DNA sequence: GTACCTACGGCTTATGAT
DNA sequence: GTACCTACGGCTTATGAT
DNA sequence: ATCATAAGCCGTAG
DNA sequence: ATCATAAGCCGTAG
């Protein structure tokens, strides 16, 4: 059995894997920067009950567990992903917190995966705030027997904040970090003011920020950058000259991902091959007080024009390609600042509206059972003989529906909204009437809450629930309140993770 | 190259055997143990495999154990393994290595393409098992009208043997020269590839 | 800070390494047979609630929960271990029922690690049957924050029916496979008489088994064996001589642990080097009907001296090195087969009288529960008008365990044992005392247990139990009624799992 | 041999430099930086080394590093690195190479043993942590007067230079020659090493 | 995605030497 | 116990050629 | 005196 | 005509 097949069908193919390339691998996401690889290990930590706290776990368990249920693509990319988002020096806010050998800025390779510990750290759990809450999407596994959300709950943007690198099969993204502050303050001003310019966001925003500090030249770049989507910008390290009381060059911090040893032995090769003039040796001297590398200039020398001469031809000064690039519903679309910063205002305003719905509705259904286990507790004795006569547990239940009770007077809220909406109007019209999960939840009582420490204890929460779901009834009911909530919150994780300008941007 | 991994048949007639293109460790391990043993062949692969295209140069060559194993390369001198079939699995990669195969073999030796002894398998992918009742699922539709394999490293042999390598019940796929066209132009040129999925 | 020390250290240091090898590495015990990796991998595949009836699971979750846990010392190695646990030819009864290539007897290795599937197999619960009721002892882990068991509740005498072969420091071990049904045999016919002689357990015991089916020559080598400790014995393959209506050699099956690729190359290079005469061709024609080498004999050969020459030269006939140690008590012993049936009836008779007292004191407590339980459901008014009246809990709970009770006469055992032994004399003298315990028992009831369907209940179960305290008395009683359970307990295990015998064993 | 792994100091007069000799990449990362980057030196190893009686042939050399970057080997004539010390973990295997490495010293190059040459290291065993209460414990015996690091390639490179390479706190162990007695022979006869362990 | 090097003892085969 | 080979795009440096 | 061509590196994946 | 010596392989481990 051999049909005929036309060769055309290569295209098929190949257009197949285009299409799981550019949605589910690379292009991170508008809504909460994440590639689905950090959504998945994320995820797979909170499930395990590993939280920031506690003690440390072996890698061996995260790697072998994310493997199992969720991610089937084997190991090393997942063990490789996990130590890059343990650098300090290569994100500006880490995520995992661990102890071991994670390399350095040597180049050094990190440890096996059976030496190094892993946690979450503070920040962490900012971004899965209130997962439970039925807040999100959830999106079946591979086999279809799990679960797992689309997109995160977060209170961060972190698109901004960390940013990504990745290249598909026709695009190809890039995105400088940020600090946390600023864009909190630019959220606040957009949020004051819906019609805002570039220039007013330009104003509070001023520029990038990088894990290990440096000097910008240009403003061209980063405003050509934000205002289109696509610009370049330049990174100078910062050294100085000196003469004690001969000259001499000191080097404190390099441009954002450049290998130091690659660097100095470079250096070491420009020297031998006379290329460049001036430099007679060269030495290191790091330790735990910063980077520090001492460059001994040669004698009748002024020595800048040698650092003019590195800065041109040297490492220490690298181009970057700011680019974004990003999905906004499913689709890649190149995107300017004011269209993330909107995009994250929308995600968290439906958040917001999806838990406050779910927590009135759960608040609902327990006081609808608590009004009953009052009456209950109200008529004491009649329930007694009504239990002890009836033989069988369903008859005793039947029997407790079937008749109206008294509601004694001590019983006797607002006008409505303290009843569910799947209730029909034929229950609770002093006269009342049961449901049968009313009925056994009143079957389910024990003999401590017949003493006279709980009936004040019923009443207290009864009144609480009331006054609760009244609030939740009106952060529903107008959109300034909710705005107001937003702005509190955002606040609140201004005040909480702030931190200091590390780079600075000089005018050319 | 003739030692090493291909495990050759008992045959040596040509056009009468057969030959398989799979990953290597994973797969071919359950291949050779489900084949059959008379006129069946196997060479494993290693990962992937250079464009010809996007670096074409006569000296670039690393493997190259299919150009010794299947010809000695000027094709139409010696013609053995007169039928030669491609396996891969049914996820994405095996969509990619399989566009890859197939453009090495177009732009290096057309006749071999031409004369129709290329094909292409079809393993399944579902199997539903409601207690007594067992079936194989091949395609998506299939399972819209009525456990999945990620791998056909994964299956026992004898469900190998089964469902894809017999000649019985296997049901392959031949390919055609129809026409000369310039799709494996725009391939590799970073414009074609930035225009074309415009797959709205 | 450099004190001076002798070379003399040398010595320590090493000796320290012997003494982690011999007892914790390789030799196995004689009570059940297991290295302690083979211990670990099944205690985590229990405690992960993986049994046999259930869903694979991918080898992923086990290995990395086994490295994470209890065993620190890699991968590579557990995996191994796991796929030669899994294979059907190179275990007499496996253990880990599995899914995917796990090679064969070509000599091919097993597929990665992350696409196969595991599971236990039914005979693996017979070797842990009632772990959780305290029969054996715990030992802490490498950082001594879990638990791991010492040795197993076996029901299986699993070091005959597998055996091991480990090389240690300055010992080495090697022990054939046998067969079930005739090892329960001779168990029971020592557990029949206890002065057996070695000459019964040889009769009823013939020798060995292997999984793939073969010839044994000497009769001299397995009798020196048993009776001694150290001995060899002959492998021969099975074979013979054919001529249609020229003559033809036909292989089914070679001896153990041979591999057949290599042995075809060898068998081909010594035609090649016509140190062997009469071999023409050689052809293979294995498939899903058991195992087939063909090889055509030369012409004008009587072809049975060619057999021979094969034989004498070729490995289809290999020896083996029977030679058994094991540890007894913490060193290594040679010990011969008495010894072993000994020691496993020994643990089997100490693991049956710590279960019975687990069950027996654990039937007291709760009998003691409910009698109480029954006394309070018997007075009902008067405990709701002292539970209405005190409002504190404590207070109520101290009220109860005050004043005596009436017990009634529809409420009104054993001349004793019925009561716990840390219970003293003071409660329970019709008179009747109470016990805070029982007090928060009683304050725990609910309101189903107040009908006419709950009472009967009651009765019935404190009649079973006072049964079932009993018959644990009895049988904890006298010896006789231990082995009788015993022997009951053998014979099911043989019915279940038995089967026939493979191999043949051919006198000289 | 000389590139490659060796990471030698900046310091080139000798009688003032050290090595040191460990496990490959867990531990020699932390090592590398931790470190000083005067006069200090680091060349890690790979698994295991064959033994120098149980197997001796002058042709038997597979990674002879040691032998290249230490001297010339015919001792005497070049000694740099006039100080040795020898790091590996707490574990059992620890204790088996450094015996092997003990022996190839003392069964290759007698005089750089004899003029105390060759260190042994201390690394601590256990950390206690009672709210602000540290303490660093080194054996066994200190634990029962009074975590458990199961690898050097486990803690941070700023404990690692606190705890085991401080000219100010470091506690080193020197190694002398005291008789010409043959426990190295009883070490590989199968004799002695089935007689020798009767440690009852 | 995949190949090499080591330790521990007890068995064989293979090879040139009194 | 440890090293090499591949794909995808957008940047640089390095080199011999109209 | 200017330009077409060929190489490394960044991150999820065989 | 007989013998001391050197090599592969099996399974948990660096
Ligand atoms: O394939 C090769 C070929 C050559 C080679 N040389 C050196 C080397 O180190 N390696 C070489 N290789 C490859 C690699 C060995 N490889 C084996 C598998 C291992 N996987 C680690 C692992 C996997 C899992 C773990 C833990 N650790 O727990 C969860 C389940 C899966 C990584 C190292």
């Amino acid at each position: 059995i051999t049909p005929v097949n036309i060769e055309e069908e290569l295209k098929s193919s190949y257009l197949d894997y285009a299409m799981s390339v550019i949605v589910g691998r690379a292009l991170p996401d508008v809504r909460d920067g994440l590639k689905p690889v950090h959504r998945r290990v994320l995820y797979a930590m909170n499930v395990l009950g590993n939280d920031w706290n506690k003690a440390y776990k072996k890698s061996a368990r995260v790697v072998g567990d994310v493997i199992g249920k969720y991610h089937p693509h084997g190991d090393s990319a997942v063990y490789d992903t996990i130590v890059r988002m343990a650098q300090p020096f290569s994100l500006r806010y880490m995520l995992v917190d661990g102890q071991g050998n994670f390399g350095s800025i040597d180049g050094d390779s990190a440890a096996a995966m059976r030496y190094t510990e892993i946690r979450l750290a503070k920040i962490a759990h900012e971004l899965m705030a209130d997962l439970e809450k039925e807040t999100v999407d959830f999106v079946d596994n591979y086999d279809g027997t799990e679960k797992i959300p689309d997109v995160m709950p977060t209170k961060i943007p972190n698109l901004l904040v960390n940013g990504s690198s990745g290249i598909a099969v026709g695009m190809a993204t890039n995105i400088p970090p940020h600090n946390l502050t600023e864009v909190i303050n630019g959220c606040l001003a957009y949020i004051d003011d819906e019609d805002i310019s570039i220039e007013g966001l330009m104003e509070h925003i001023p520029g990038p920020d990088f894990p290990t500090a440096a000097i910008i030249n240009g403003r061209r770049g980063i405003e050509e950058a934000y205002r289109t989507g696509r610009g370049k910008v330049y990174i100078r390290a910062r050294a100085e000259v000196e003469v004690d009381a001969r000259e001499t060059i000191i080097v404190h911090e390099i441009p954002y991902q450049v290998n130091k040893a690659r660097l100095i032995e470079k250096i070491a090769e420009l020297v031998k091959e006379k290329r460049v003039e001036g430099i007679s040796a060269l030495r290191d001297e790091s330790d735990k007080d910063g980077m520090r590398i001492v460059i001994e200039v040669k004698r009748d020398a002024v020595g800048e024009v040698v650092l003019n001469n590195l800065y041109s031809q040297t490492q220490l000064q690298v181009s970057f390609g700011i680019n974004m690039v990003a999905l906004h519903h499913g689709q890649p679309k190149i995107m300017n600042l004011k269209d993330i910063i909107a995009a994250f205002v929308r995600h968290r305003r439906e958040v917001v509206t999806r838990r406050t719905i779910f927590e009135l509705r759960k608040a609902r259904d327990r006081a609808h059972i608590l009004e009953a286990l009052a009456v209950a507790l109200a008529n004491i004795d009649p329930i007694i003989e009504l239990i002890r006569h009836a033989p069988t547990p369903a008859e005793a239940k039947t029997a407790l529906v079937a008749n109206p009770w008294q509601l004694g007077n001590v019983a006797a809220a607002g006008d409505d909204a303290a009843r569910p909406e799947w209730l029909e109007p034929e229950f609770g019209v002093g006269l009342y009437y049961l449901t049968e999960q009313q009925a056994q939840a009143i079957l389910d009582l024990r003999l401590q809450k017949l003493t006279g420490l709980e009936h004040e204890k019923l009443l207290d929460e009864y009144k609480e629930l009331l006054d609760q779901i009244a609030e939740l009834l009106r952060i529903l009911g107008s959109a300034d309140r909710l705005m107001e909530v937003i702005r509190e919150e955002l606040e609140l994780v201004r005040e909480q993770f702030g931190d200091k300008r590390r780079t600075e941007i000089t005018a050319n | 190259g003739l030692p090493g991994k291909l495990a050759d048949c008992q045959e040596r007639d040509p056009a009468l055997s057969e030959l398989y293109l799979v990953e290597g460790d994973s797969a071919g391990g359950s291949a050779k143990q489900g084949r059959n043993r008379k006129n069946q062949a196997i060479l494993p692969l290693k990962g992937k495999i250079l464009n010809v295209e996007k670096a074409r140069f006569d000296k670039m060559l690393s493997s190259q154990e299919v150009a010794t194993l299947i010809t000695a390369l000027y094709n139409p001198d010696k013609l053995r393994y007169h039928s030669i079939i491609i396996m891969t699995d049914a996820d994405v990669d095996g969509s990619h290595i399989r566009t890859l195969l197939l453009t090495f073999f177009y732009r290096q030796m057309p006749e071999i393409v031409e004369r129709g002894h290329v094909y292409i398998a079809q393993p399944p992918l579902y199997k539903v098992k409601k207690g007594k009742q067992e079936q194989y699922i091949k395609d998506d539709e299939a399972m819209d009208q009525y456990q999945r394999y990620k791998g056909l490293g994964e299956m026992n042999p004898e469900q190998l043997w089964e469902t894809t390598m017999d000649p019985e019940s296997r049901r392959m796929l031949r390919v055609t020269v129809k026409d000369a066209i310039a799709a494996d132009q725009l391939f590799t040129t970073l414009m074609g590839d930035a225009v074309e999925p415009r797959r709205a």
